RNA sequence: GGUGAACAGCCUCUGUGAUAGAACAAUGUAGAUAA
């Protein structure tokens, strides 16, 4: 009797794990594609040719859009 | 008479000077030899794997016997080492020289490296001597041919 | 409900987010991490420690070393090295002057 | 951050329980010792002696008492903290694959290092004097997050990471005022429906652990936390 | 009030010592001690 409940308990967060996998796809997914629409920002924007402006803004934008989507 | 070959246009090319590094001049120079005549971007690759201790810098004039690793088959020298310095001062030049080139307008995706040049820097007055360099360099766009008209005849 | 605390995630520079995914901690703040590296300057942080516990009461004393020992796991459980074994100090200690007293035989028959 | 599970009973742990070790081994792939021969002969100082030369970062130990009683011993190389754990009940990743009806064979899907999840872990009430303290699910948490390798949102393709491996600790029975976590392991297959849903197929082994204590060294130290006995100060 | 639960933070002045990362804190080895 007690064996074949414990599958949909298994089942149950069976799709726990699938929440957490959902959760960090796009969010990642997001982190990437919104940084892409700000990295072309940056060609429209005017900064001088500079690699260190454009990868720490180009760094700090992919923090800010992980961060929006986990919290 | 003759003519020597006349230097490409300023508004095509991109300048950037480093004087008095504290580095030193035997490794700048066996690791500006290394990325002579490269694109910007094959040259920014290298020299942050550098950094990274990926690949190595072949020493070919000032060669000294410190390692022999499978490395330094794609360049046919048995003689390798990893400038640190020497590939983070070079970095911060080449992307100087990008930085100019944009302020100038020009095609960041398609330059060159012409001219690297290292020269000695005045020596540090302390029996133990050091041994700073002069960087210069220069890039420019790659040449770009257009096609001819067809003559017409008349 | 759930937390879902996640693995370890960077970004370029070293920076370590959270296990929440809330906040950040920077790389250059994770150098401060790290102790000293000097085999005699561990030695007088760890005698330091020891006499600043002296001169304190039995009650804190024990408060002081049950947050120090979870403390240093917790430091070691990310990966900074703790070097807090005061037997091993002194015998890092003892060859590093055997290092300096054979190259002392070398160079001085050199010149 | 490599690894080595070994089987610390030499080969007198029993077959049951050897292949065990070779799931949890197969499963953290790339960064375990595949080929490791686990002699009868060795302890404890030669392979912590040897994990600094081979890069080793993290210890999994397997041990079964006289009883039969299995324990999970994971440690920090090469002084560092050591997780005792206590194996409740198991089932081999065979196991999980009669039950299956059509379990997945391993493809390109074994060579990449999954992603961990946790969940229950730390944060709910608790108490800073409590029986399992917010200062030990902490130090529980950062042991696992350094076991795997950094996560990238610029670098890593999410082509890339195809398993998930989900830890949950217990507190949703009452009844447990004790460290319990359960762990699994998962494939992701992704079916674009652009929009992709992805489903889990289980892969095993089934651990139910408990935390039996923690002390500070290599099997030694002073234990700073045990679940039965409450040392005096 | 002046680190003492802490997925924290560790400021400034001050003249005795130390190249740094990896190598368990190299690995360790032997002999002694009215402990």
């Amino acid at each position: 009797v007690t064996t074949e409940q414990i599958i949909e308990r298994e089942r149950k967060l069976r799709k726990i794990a699938q929440r957490g996998v959902v959760k960090l796809f796009n969010a990642v997914r997001a982190a990437q594609l919104k940084a892409l629409e700000a990295e072309k920002a940056a060609r429209r924007e005017g900064v001088i040719g500079s690699k260190q402006k454009e990868e720490k803004v180009t760094e700090m934008s992919r923090k800010g859009f992980l961060d929006l989507i986990a919290s | 008479v003759r003519y020597a070959a006349t230097e490409i246009a300023p508004t095509k090319s991109a300048r950037a000077r480093g004087s008095y590094l504290r580095v030193s001049f035997k490794n700048t120079r066996e690791t500006a030899q290394a990325i002579n005549g490269w694109k910007l971007q094959r040259a920014l690759t290298f020299l942050q794997n550098v950094i990274d201790k990926k690949e190595a810098v072949p020493m070919r004039r000032y060669a000294g016997s410190t390692g022999r690793t499978a490395q330094g088959k794609q360049w046919g020298v048995s003689r390798a080492r990893w400038p640190v310095k020497s590939a983070q001062f070079l970095i911060g030049l080449l992307k100087n020289a990008e930085a100019n080139a944009d302020a100038k307008g020009l095609d960041t995706g398609n330059l060159i490296i012409k001219h690297i040049q290292v020269n000695q820097a005045p020596k540090q007055r302390r029996p133990y001597m050091s041994n700073p360099c002069h960087i210069e360099l220069i890039l420019t766009e790659a040449e770009e041919t257009v096609q001819k008209s067809e003559a017409v005849v008349r | 409900e759930t937390h879902f605390a996640f693995g370890r995630v960077n970004f370029n520079d070293g920076t370590q987010l959270s296990h929440d995914l809330t906040y950040a901690k920077s790389a250059d703040s994770e150098k401060k991490k790290k102790g000293p590296s000097d085999p005699k300057s561990a030695l007088m942080q760890l005698e330091a420690k020891k006499k600043r516990l002296e001169a304190l009461p039995e009650e804190k004393r024990k408060e002081i070393e049950e947050k120090e020992q979870w403390l240093a796991a917790r430091r070691r459980a990310e990966g900074i090295k703790v070097h807090d074994d005061e037997s091993l100090l002194k015998k890092a200690l003892k060859r590093k002057e055997a290092r300096k007293k054979k190259s002392e035989r070398e160079w001085k028959e050199r010149i | 951050p490599k690894s080595m599970v070994i089987r610390i009973g030499a080969g007198e742990v029993g077959t049951s329980v050897s292949q065990l070790c070779t799931d949890v081994r197969k499963v953290m792939e790339p960064g375990t010792a595949s080929r490791l021969k686990e002699r009868k002969a060795n302890r404890l100082r030669d392979y912590v002696t040897m994990c600094g030369p081979l890069g080793v970062t993290h210890l999994l130990l397997f041990s079964r008492s006289t009883s039969g009683n299995v324990n999970l011993r994971l440690v920090v190389a090469p002084r560092g903290p050591t997780f005792h754990f206590r194996v409740e009940k198991y089932s081999l990743t065979k196991d999980v694959r009669r039950a299956q009806r059509h379990p997945k064979g391993g493809g390109k899907e074994y060579m990449t290092p999954p992603l961990l999840v946790m969940n229950n872990f730390t944060d709910p009430k608790s108490d800073a004097h409590s029986k399992v303290p917010r200062h030990l699910e902490s130090l529980t948490t950062t042991a696992f997050q350094s076991l795997f390798p950094p996560i990238n949102p610029q670098t890593t393709p999410l082509k890339s990471i195809r398993r998930v491996l989900l830890l949950n600790r217990e507190l949703s029975p009452e009844n447990d005022g004790k460290f319990v976590v359960n762990f699994r392991h998962y494939l992701i297959t992704t079916k674009p429906v652009e929009r992709r849903a992805v489903k889990l197929v289980e892969l095993g082994p089934r651990m139910r652990l408990r935390m039996t204590k923690v002390e500070e060294g290599l099997c030694s130290g002073k234990v700073l936390w045990h679940e039965y006995v409450s040392k005096s100060k």
